[PDB]
């Protein structure tokens, strides 16, 4: 409809790619090195042309393997588009917890291309309604990744900040800061600001974990906003929090 | 000066400051019934409990005093129980004591082996065990369920296993219910859950639900535990359900999906299965039935052959059954050769230590008609000589020569 | 933002226009807290198929390896926004690979507190410091007085992060790193890890001193498996639990099918008499019912203990272990030489993992198990 | 079986450790013979071993075992019978916990023995026999 013309070589190798994708249903060729030729919009068209979301899990895994094997790294925009077409449907389709295939393939694809990967994945999955526990557990395992490197954890956090925070956001963030990850003061400020606003029990866990660990970062006005959000008895662990809050003072 | 400390002092216990064990003046029952009848007859009769527990919590705000309250006591008349236990023997404070106990423990998530290398939370839960009398059994249940829903993983792993010391004989149904209602959510924690469910007093109809539940949640497990899960399943199975569960299993296990990236665990898995079908028989006949009646399936997976080899290697009464069935699927063309190719290209390591089975089979393959069968046996001999060791190779040559000269 | 009058700021706040028409951009680009100079001149239209782009010579040295990727992406990019995003991602991966170029410490945090912590540990535990102050080695003493050294690598700011610790002993050393943990904290942890396997060393030094110890020659502290000589051209080997060292370690003999034969027969009927309270050497002397040649000749060549095929000792560290089941020969051999010899031989018949054949010297039946 | 495999457990360590875990899980198991055999195995363990790693952990863990057993006394008659049958040999090896043993025995004793002279039934014998729906049985063979 847009009249996006894919590169002509890409249109002509289209059958070779489409047979290879079919074969992986059962090392990297240059058919994958051709993907350097595109602008990211052409990649977007091409993904729909190639029926990536129509793949099987195993094929997704083999392809992930090949794309990780790739020489000079995929561009940010391209890689994002890919990720969307690759996982996003299956993710948002999940009633229940993901197959290990999807799990591990995801982990690897993140582990290499973590920033574009999760910039593609996290935001929409959690902006989505009915974002069930299954998906939170995948994102929990994503942030539990030993391969999720320090600066990666910071960009994960930095990206989480801008969102509408709900129970799922807190549940994720709990596991995210179990790593004892570094926070700039402005970022801890935004954290405590959102954290001030509220009966949720995982949210209780969140407030507890910050108060316990990042007491090194906590000040009096943050402790006050804490007290304000802590006052509720709809909370559990009231006492424990009061003792932690005392200890901050 | 507190109501609390005064009552304990008159009831005949040395409130040691909390460096050494608190000493004891009287028998456990003597002190318990003493303080019991004391506050019973005492005026301000319902409020004095609130005063008692408020003074308690105010005392155990301190670390070491609390620690020593938790610790066992010392006799003077020669090693006893702890104050907390003696106190929780009393029911009229129990649910108070219970409540007070939980909502402080969260402080002690990220405390870890400071001074005496003894872990506070474990030591807390220790207090909760083998409770003769439990007024608050059900509320307790609901509270530990809050706790278990929230717990950090390790703590979780501990308390959960600790559970059956804690509970009794009456209240387990809803317990298990909540557990499965957790398991549907989370699958990293099955194994403890599963041990505990083996431990508790249950109906089996629930076990079945959970079994189906995990069978769905069976591709969606990490690599390592997998074997023990299957171990559970195969313990859990019976005379009759067996066929169906196996069918589901045979449908859900893949082994192209499991990639030091899958080897050790696969191995261990096979071992486990090996043990299972060693220490019972009917698993094998059912398993065979299952791959045998998988007839319409021209989409046969790797697993099947591997298990066939194995069963051929093990109990032998059925060997003629196995031959028969394998001839029949071959003539049907449902079994073919790129199958065998990828089979020996990966899972051979499993087979090295049963190579002799392969040959004893190939022997019965080449003595038949129907070229495709004979070609199969060939490939057998070929790969056997190919991947395995010298003795194998030797046995290959020696079997082929026999075929030549005699055949 | 979605619009590049604000997204250009949000993502390259350092990168800003000079020209009236937003065609001449200059400024900087951030990367790992490093602002690199940049001047970028577009055509009259906002097409990147032409986009003049000069840099620092710093930056051109750092992008030696990707100028073709630059030529690609300038022409393939839809927008300057995504172009520069991918550029910064690229810069980060470049320096990530070239991460050998990176260190600078803050003194008053580092060079102040570190010598206070040295005085805390003890200047006599201090065995070495590096000219960088990057590496430092320290000494711990077993209660016997065995020295266990350990190396530590210090970052720019040390207590913020774990230092990289490198230790000799075999078990995986775990150092519970908090920023409250200091040099003496990790030193006590080092001692606690030492005191767990202390009583292991108390048997190991005993064995080192007493008997004809063979083949962890100059055994380090890592060594949990040992080898001892006994009799003549018959050697035993041991592997001990550091946690239960006086407990029976798993062992076996190397040597002859008539010398190793009754040794195990005694062991089978005296292992029940293993009293783990004694020393291991003392337990052995009664369990095996023998004395050792306690360094009785140790390392002095009488041509007895020699391969007879390769005529060597310690062939690739391999010991003359395989021998003849014959009083007259007792010719000891390696594994590899005896294997290769009985390989070509015609009479050499092969079972599962056995080669039978004639001893080279005496032509008597000799068995080799691989 | 366990009497037979004993000597391996004498020498070995890790086998003893794993077997301990096994008996631990076996005690809670909803079968009866599970608890019976876990008891027997513990009895055999402690009878055959002074030590079962600081020796104070060995002693407090033996104490843990014996406390679990003290509560397993609450179980039916045959269990307690098995306990009694073992305890003599237990002490014949390991005298060090005579106090923890005899305290326990004497508590259970006093729970059926009355401390008054001139009360001609000095014990409590309806206490040792329980009936739930006219189905009657011994408990605690005195
Ligand atoms: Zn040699
Ligand atoms: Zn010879």
């Amino acid at each position: 409809a847009e009249s996006l013309e894919l590169p002509k070589a890409i249109q002509d190798q289209l059958p070779r790619l489409q047979q290879l994708l079919k074969t992986l249903e059962e090392a990297p060729p240059v058919e994958l090195q051709l993907l350097h030729e595109c602008s990211p919009s052409q990649m977007d068209l091409l993904c729909a042309q190639l029926q990536l979301p129509q793949l099987s899990d195993l094929g997704l895994l083999r392809l992930c393997t090949w794309l990780l094997a790739l020489s000079p790294d995929l561009s940010l925009s391209n890689a994002t588009v890919l990720t969307r077409s690759l996982f996003l449907g299956r993710i948002l389709s999940l009633t229940s917890s993901a197959s290990r295939l999807l799990t591990t393939a995801l982990t690897s694809f993140c582990a290499k291309y973590t920033y574009p990967v999760c910039s593609a994945l996290l935001d929409p999955v959690l902006q989505a309604p009915g974002t069930g526990p299954a998906q939170t557990e995948l994102l929990c395992c994503l942030v539990k990744m030993e391969s999720l490197e320090p600066d990666a954890q910071v960009l994960m956090l930095g990206q989480i900040l801008e969102l509408p925070w709900k129970e799922e956001t807190f549940l994720v963030l709990q596991s995210l800061l179990e790593r004892q990850v570094e926070m700039t003061p402005e970022k801890f400020s935004v954290l405590m600001e959102k954290l001030c606003k509220t009966t949720s029990m995982a949210y209780a866990k969140l407030m507890l974990t910050v108060m316990t660990k990042y007491q090194a970062n906590i000040t009096e006005t943050q402790r006050l906003g804490l007290a304000m959000a802590l006052e509720p008895n709809t909370t559990f662990l009231r006492k424990s929090l009061k003792a932690a809050l005392k200890h901050l003072g | 000066d507190s109501i609390f400390v005064k009552l304990l002092k008159i009831s005949g216990i040395i409130l040691k400051t909390g460096e050494s064990q608190n000493q004891l003046a009287v028998d456990q029952i003597a002190f318990q019934k003493k303080l019991f009848q004391t506050l019973r007859r005492h005026p301000s009769y319902p409020k004095i409990i609130e005063e008692f527990v408020s003074g308690l919590e105010s005392y155990i705000e301190d670390e070491d005093s609390f620690r020593n309250c938790l610790l066992s006591c010392e006799r003077l008349q020669s090693y006893s129980k702890s104050l907390i236990k003696l106190l929780l023997g009393i029911d009229i404070l129990q649910p108070a004591i219970i409540k007070t106990l939980f909502e402080k423990l969260p402080e002690y998530f990220f405390e870890n082996k400071n001074s005496d290398e003894i872990n506070i939370p474990r030591l807390i839960v220790s207090q909760l065990k083998w409770l003769d009398r439990v007024v608050d059994g059900k509320d307790l249940t609901t509270k530990i369920m809050q706790l278990i829903s929230i717990a950090p993983e390790n703590l979780q792993h501990d308390i959960i296993t600790s559970l059956p010391e804690i509970l009794g004989d009456s209240q387990h149904a809803d317990v298990g219910k909540e557990l499965s209602d957790l398991l549907i959510e989370n699958t990293s924690l099955t194994v403890p859950i599963l041990d505990v469910l083996s431990s508790l007093r249950l109906d089996p109809n629930f076990l079945l639900k959970v079994r189906q539940l995990v069978m769905d949640k069976l591709s969606s497990i990490r690599l390592e535990d997998l074997p023990v899960i299957i171990k559970f399943i195969l313990h859990s199975v019976t005379a009759m359900d067996t066929l169906e569960v196996i069918s589901e299993l045979r449908e859900k296990l893949d082994l192209q999906h499991c990639v030091s990236s899958g080897q050790s665990c696969i191995i261990l898995l096979f071992d486990v299965i090996k043990s299972a079908i060693r220490y019972e028989k009917t698993i094998s006949e059912a398993w065979i039935k299952a791959i045998e009646n998988t007839a319409s399936v021209s989409e046969h997976k790797v697993f099947d052959l591997v298990m066939l080899f194995i069963i051929y290697s093990t109990n032998t009464q059925t060997k003629k059954y196995i031959d028969r069935v394998l001839r029949n699927k071959i003539r049907s063309g449902c079994i073919q050769e790129q199958l065998l190719q990828s089979t020996f290209s990966v899972h051979y390591l499993v087979l090295k230590d049963m190579c002799s089975s392969i040959l004893s089979l190939a022997q019965s393959l080449l003595h038949s008609l129907d070229q495709s069968i004979i070609s199969f046996g060939s490939l057998l001999y070929k790969y056997a000589f190919k991947f395995f060791d010298t003795y194998c190779q030797q046995e290959v040559v020696g079997a082929l020569v026999t075929h030549i000269c005699s055949g | 933002m979605a619009v590049t009058e604000a997204s250009l700021l949000r993502q390259c706040p350092l990168l800003l226009p000079q020209n009236r028409s937003k065609t001449v951009y200059e400024g900087f680009i951030s990367a790992q807290g490093r602002d690199f100079h940049l001047r970028i001149v577009l055509p009259e239209d906002l097409q990147l198929k032409n986009a003049r782009l000069l840099c620092s010579w710093q930056l051109r040295t750092i992008l030696s390896g990707y100028h073709r990727i630059v030529q690609q992406r300038m022409q393939h990019s839809p927008d300057l926004m995504s172009f520069m995003m991918e550029l910064k991602m690229l810069l980060e991966v470049a320096l990530k690979n070239r991460q050998e170029l990176y260190a600078l410490p803050p003194p008053p945090q580092f060079y102040s507190s570190l010598i206070e912590e040295i005085g805390t540990l003890g200047w006599d535990k201090l065995v070495y410091a590096d000219t960088c102050f990057s590496t430092i080695k320290l000494k711990a003493e077993d209660a016997s007085g065995r020295e266990h050294l350990i190396t530590l690598k210090l970052k720019a700011k040390y207590p913020a992060e774990s230092p990289d610790y490198f230790v000799d002993f075999p078990v995986p050393f775990c150092a519970s790193w908090t920023p409250q943990s200091s040099l003496i904290s990790i030193y006590s942890q080092f001692l606690a890890a030492i005191e767990s396997l202390k009583a292991f060393w108390d048997v190991m030094d005993e064995i080192d001193e007493k008997t004809w110890v063979l083949e962890p020659e100059k055994p380090p502290r890592s060594a949990t498996a040992r080898r001892i000589a006994l009799g003549n051209n018959v050697s035993i080997n041991i592997e001990v639990d550091p946690r239960h060292p006086t407990m029976l370690p798993e062992c076996f003999f190397l040597g002859a099918d008539h010398v190793v034969k009754p040794l195990g027969i005694k062991l089978s009927r005296n292992i029940h008499l293993w009293d783990p309270e004694n020393s291991v050497l003392q337990n052995l002397k009664d369990v095996l019912e023998i004395d050792f040649p306690a360094r009785a000749i140790l390392e002095k060549s009488d041509f007895t203990m020699d391969c007879g095929i390769c005529y060597a000792y310690q062939l690739d560290g391999t010991i003359p272990d395989q021998v003849c089941d014959n009083s007259q020969c007792g010719q000891p051999f390696h594994q590899i030489c005896l294997y290769e010899w009985l390989r070509g031989l015609l009479t050499s018949r092969q079972s599962f993992n056995i080669i039978f054949g004639e001893c080279p010297y005496c032509s008597k039946p000799i068995t080799l198990k691989m | 079986l366990l009497k037979a495999v004993q000597p391996l457990l004498k020498v070995s360590m890790s086998m003893r450790d794993c077997l301990i875990l096994v008996l631990r899980k076996a005690m809670f198991a909803n079968q009866l013979d599970a608890r019976k055999s876990a008891v027997a195995g513990f009895l055999l363990l402690l009878k055959n071993f002074k030590v079962l790693y600081n020796s104070v952990a060995n002693e407090t863990f033996c104490l843990e075992i014996m406390d679990s057993l003290r509560r397993c006394l609450s179980q039916q008659a045959d269990v307690r019978l098995m306990l009694y049958e073992g305890f003599y040999d237990v002490l014949r090896r390991n005298s060090q916990l005579a106090n923890s043993v005899m305290q326990t025995l004497l508590s259970q004793l006093k729970q059926f023995y009355e401390p008054k002279p001139d009360l001609l039934p000095p014990l409590k014998l309806e206490a040792c026999i329980l009936t739930q729906g006219d189905k009657i049985s011994l408990q605690e063979p005195l």
